[PDB]
């Protein structure tokens, strides 16, 4: 029912940067989206939830915000473990809807 | 962790507003940088973290226009030139009040220049019959949303709102209970029940018949 | 400590039937509700089903209900997912995930997720 | 009974010294006490003869390495315990307000939505929170059994809320439920609970950490309102989704925010904390405890801790607000108690516990009994095994930062003596302020004993007399026998080698007296006796 579509598919950055990846849903969900991150071969691990606090163990570069329909995940200083898919999605409601996807690349 | 700024020629900390090399920034009285929306010279400005906006450091004044902002919990509104709206103000056709003294919006019972006013958890202006602390209040939408004395619609018909003091230590505007009795307040009467509800129709009190609409 | 190992790989005709299971340990199990996801290779993530703590109600959305079915058994710390009518669309990486439940069933993210299992459908 | 014993028993009355050839000590006061009483004493030290001659004054000091052991284990558990502090109970969620004798808890929607946010967190960092080297409980999340240290679970009590009436007509549309008639709360009805709505893990727990603050847990109602407060729509992204799990679990019995006619929403909740008793059974392992600290009588005075006796060795922290407390006991048992909390001034600056300087007096009457001990404004039952003559309690109070005062208690005989720690440089410069501490505290035993273990394990031996402070510290440094006597700052007597066998040290009143065995010109066979 509800669909939520991410900004890029594809982005790339040096070691060093900030990188914003940015989702855009169709309604308001009010904060309640959540923040991931899959490895190649690999089950995604979830970083952001609540759309504003991270999980236990993730570090502190990743910080979340948003509130409404327009959610930023800005990481601090991107390394090189810090480089795989980012995905958004929505629970506000029963047809959950995720991101499309964003792999972060190093610029070479 | 904690940054300071020493001067190039006197070597002192600096405790407050400091403009450096073109750029904004503030420190608390014991000189330690902190994130957050002060007070300057012009007026309040945001001091942002590093890379939030036209690749800033930390702790500049950014370029933060037309949106929200909330650090812990709290409301802050910036207006087109960057600076944090104070007092009244509409957005999106609601109402927010932001104190004079630092740009929060309020969010319970508050006195904005010797009045009282009601806003909801997010700080929009709120109307209609509403309870604080366990006592019903009216907050009338006809009069600037503020709060009023006298005789309106509740839950369960009419009730009275009567001023400070009335009966059994009252506070003002608060729901009392007001038994078989009569009351004026500007030339026109009312007539309370034994539930204390001002009645409608042709009722007839000691033999005498009334009417109200 | 937690782990999520998932057994239902294979290949099947279109329009037949396939059970999959996905086992659970280090945590104490009917506390926290389970669900499916369907992970697409060209296309994005899809949440097909999910189940609440004590197996009371079951969501699907509009594409799911009556074709597939989730069945949990509590006792050996299981979770199933029985499907019909394989309509040559359904080939993705199958994944077991834990979400945030209290009891009724309710939309949250998710703790952990399964490895996957590698479901095709073709001629 | 008597014509029995006077049968069995043979009566020597002629005048000897010495039979059973010790070494005889018969100067002090007249009193043939030399060796024929203390050799009894040091072979196998008994409870009754130890009280009965403290009356005399003799403070026989133990050399021996299991002593030393538990006293090093004793002062490193209360050093460990003191030195990290904690806060006060109801800072995340509790400490409700009397208004009109009904103790209202949270006074607006949004303070009862934070309480449900704040008992969530039971699904996200389980039953018992973790901090670096500490298991802490959530704030007002009940545990009632905590049989955890044997088969790995714990037991919730009752956390309910009262239910709710029959509506007329009820419709759901996007999450809030338009009724046509506003339902009423009814005592009657019988009240609904919350820990079914959380899914607490509580069978397989992990307790690695072994140190763990005691739960602030007494079985309550919520009773509770409803107002208009019509300000709050949006707020269902929160942890308002445990209240909707209730409103789930129970269909038609409860009911948070609805639209009869108007807005509506939970307003106040007011517990009732009926009596709850928490029965903590323990293992063999070294766990530690920290009883909480509640600021409210109410709720103070609706507790119990119920502890098991396995073998092990435990210690608990008491707080200056009372607990009541019962200790069940069996045959190998250490108990320790930490009355750091219980001899200082205790004032709350910003949620945590601050300790003031001392309490004049607080330990001056000990009421020992055979299974109730009291101390200061605490009393403490213990039962089960409450006829052991083989069992010390032990008492630790930290007098410094470096110093620690140790009362070792023993319940049948009704008996307290006093020992010491710390570096014993330290402890002769500043023993004058030990003594005027130890004055302030009240404490009336003349001769103080003193056991220290030092970094790489060598060993202190002492008898520090209050009255006139004179010393006498016993060590053994580099396969040699080091014998110190101090006036209180000055080294009086010093004897770098000291060949003797057996060294046994006493005092009487502050007559040092120090008896061993020498060998005249390194011959085995000649073998000479002193004191």
């Amino acid at each position: 029912d509800i669909v939520m579509t991410q900004s890029h598919k594809f982005m790339s950055t040096s070691i060093g940067d900030r990188v914003s990846i940015t989702c855009k849903a169709s309604q308001d969900v009010g904060t309640a989206v959540a923040w991931y991150q899959q490895k190649p071969g690999q089950s995604p691990k979830l970083l952001i939830y609540w759309a504003s606090t991270r999980h236990t163990g993730v570090p502190d570069r990743f910080t979340g915000s948003g509130s409404g329909t327009y959610f930023t995940l800005s990481i601090s200083n991107v390394q090189s473990e810090d480089l795989a898919d980012y995905f958004c999605q929505q629970y506000s409601s029963y047809p959950l809807t995720f991101g499309a996807g964003t792999k972060l690349e190093l610029k070479r | 962790g904690k940054k300071y700024y020493f001067n190039t020629n006197t070597a002192i900390a600096s405790t407050g507003y400091t403009i450096i090399n073109g750029k904004h920034f503030y420190f608390n009285t014991d000189g330690i940088m902190q994130i957050g929306v002060f007070k300057g010279p012009n007026g309040f400005e945001y001091f942002a973290p590093a890379n939030t906006d036209a690749n800033n450091i930390e702790g500049q004044a950014i370029l933060y226009q037309n949106e929200f902002l909330t650090l812990n919990g709290k409301k802050y509104y910036f207006g087109s030139d960057s600076k944090a709206v104070t007092g009244w103000r509409i957005i999106n056709n609601k109402k927010y009040y932001f104190n004079p003294n630092n740009a929060i919006a309020a969010i319970h019972l508050c006195t904005i220049n010797n009045d009282k006013y009601y806003f909801s958890y997010d700080g929009i202006l709120q109307n209609g019959y509403i309870t604080i602390e366990r006592n019903n209040f009216y907050f009338d939408a006809n009069n600037e949303s503020k709060m009023v004395t006298g005789v309106f619609k509740g839950p369960n018909g009419f009730e009275y709102f009567a001023p400070a003091n009335t009966h059994n230590n009252n506070i003002e505007g608060q729901a009392i209970v007001y038994q078989n009795k009569f009351l004026t307040l500007n030339g026109k009467k009312y007539y309370f029940d034994n539930d204390s509800k001002a009645v409608t129709g042709w009722q007839t009190i000691d033999g005498k018949k009334y009417y109200f609409n | 400590e937690v782990k999520l190992v998932e057994s239902g790989g294979g290949l099947v005709k279109p329009g037949g039937s396939l059970k999959l299971s996905c086992a659970a340990s280090g945590f104490t199990f009917s506390n926290y509700a389970m669900s499916w996801v369907r992970q697409t290779p060209e296309k994005r993530l899809e949440w097909v089903a999910a189940i609440n703590g004590n197996g009371a109600k079951i969501y699907y959305p509009d594409t799911v209900k009556d074709r597939f079915t989730i069945s949990r058994d509590n006792a050996k710390n299981t979770l199933y997912l029985q499907m019909s009518s394989l309509r040559s669309e359904d080939t993705a990486l199958y994944s077991c995930a834990r979400q945030y439940g209290f009891y009724a069933g309710s939309p949250y993210y998710f703790d952990y997720w399964g490895l996957g299992t590698t479901l095709t459908v073709s001629s | 009974n008597l014509i029995s014993n006077a049968v069995n028993d043979t009566i020597n009355v002629l005048p000897t010294i010495t039979e059973g050839i010790p070494i005889v000590s018969t100067i002090l006061d007249g009193i043939n006490l030399g060796a024929a009483i203390k050799e009894l004493l040091d072979e196998h030290d008994p409870l009754l003869k130890k009280e009965l001659e403290a009356k005399v004054g003799v403070l026989a000091i133990n050399m021996s390495l299991s002593i030393a052991a538990t006293v090093a284990s004793i002062v490193g558990i209360g050093a460990e315990v003191t030195i990290f502090l904690l806060p006060i109970a109801g800072i995340s969620a509790g400490i409700p307000s009397l208004v009109n004798n009904e103790l209202i808890l949270h006074d607006k929607a949004t303070s009862v939505v934070n309480y449900f946010n704040h008992l969530s967190e039971s699904k996200k960092y389980g039953p018992l929170k973790t901090e670096d080297d500490k298991i802490l409980v959530p704030i007002d999340d009940l545990v009632i059994s905590e049989i955890d240290f044997n088969n790995n679970s714990i037991k919730l009590g009752t956390c309910n809320i009262l239910a709710m009436e029959g509506g007329s007509g009820h419709t759901v549309t996007g999450n809030i439920d338009h009724f046509f008639s506003s339902p009423s709360i009814s005592s009657h009805i019988p009240s609904l609970s919350i820990y079914s709505a959380i899914g607490i893990e509580t069978e397989n727990l992990d307790f690695s950490k072994k140190i763990m603050m005691l739960p602030n847990a007494p079985s309550r109602v919520f009773w509770w309102e409803t107002g208009a407060v019509p300000g709050l729509r949006s707020l269902e992204n929160d942890g308002t989704r445990l209240l909707d799990s209730i409103r789930d679990l129970y269909p038609g019995k409860f009911y948070w925010r609805f639209y009869a006619f108007f807005d509506y929403a939970i307003t106040t909740l007011k517990p009732v904390y009926e009596d709850t008793n928490i029965k903590i059974k323990l293992d063999k392992d070294t766990r530690n405890f920290i009883m909480p600290t509640i600021t409210t009588n109410e709720i103070r005075n609706k507790l119990s801790y119920s502890f098991d006796g396995a073998g092990g060795t435990y210690s608990l922290l008491l707080s200056s607000y009372p607990i009541s407390t019962n200790i069940n006991l069996s045959k190998d048992d250490l108990w320790i108690f930490n009355i750091d909390n219980e001899v200082r001034e205790i004032s709350i600056e910003n949620g945590t516990i601050k300790k003031g300087k001392l309490i004049k007096d607080v330990l001056s009457k000990i009421d020992i009994n055979k299974n109730k001990l009291i101390i200061g404004n605490q009393t403490i039952d213990f039962s089960g095994d409450i006829d052991n003559k083989d069992r010390y309690i032990f008492l630790t109070c930290e007098l410094d930062d470096k110093i620690s005062l140790i009362i070792e208690i023993n319940l049948v005989a009704k008996s307290y003596s006093l020992l010491l720690s710390g570096d014993k440089n330290y402890l002769i410069s500043n023993l004058s302020n030990i003594i005027e501490k130890i004055n302030t505290l009240g404490l009336d035993s003349k001769n103080i004993a003193y056991n220290y273990t030092d970094e790489s394990n060598n060993k202190y031996f002492g008898a520090i007399s209050k009255t006139s402070q004179k010393s006498i510290i016993h060590y053994k440094k580099d396969s040699k026998n080091i014998l110190e006597f101090y006036n209180d700052s000055t080294l009086e007597f010093n004897s770098k080698d000291f060949i003797a066998e057996d060294i046994n040290v006493f005092m009487k009143d502050d007559i040092n007296t120090i008896t061993g065995k020498y060998y005249v010109d390194n011959n085995t066979d000649k073998s000479i006796d002193f004191s």
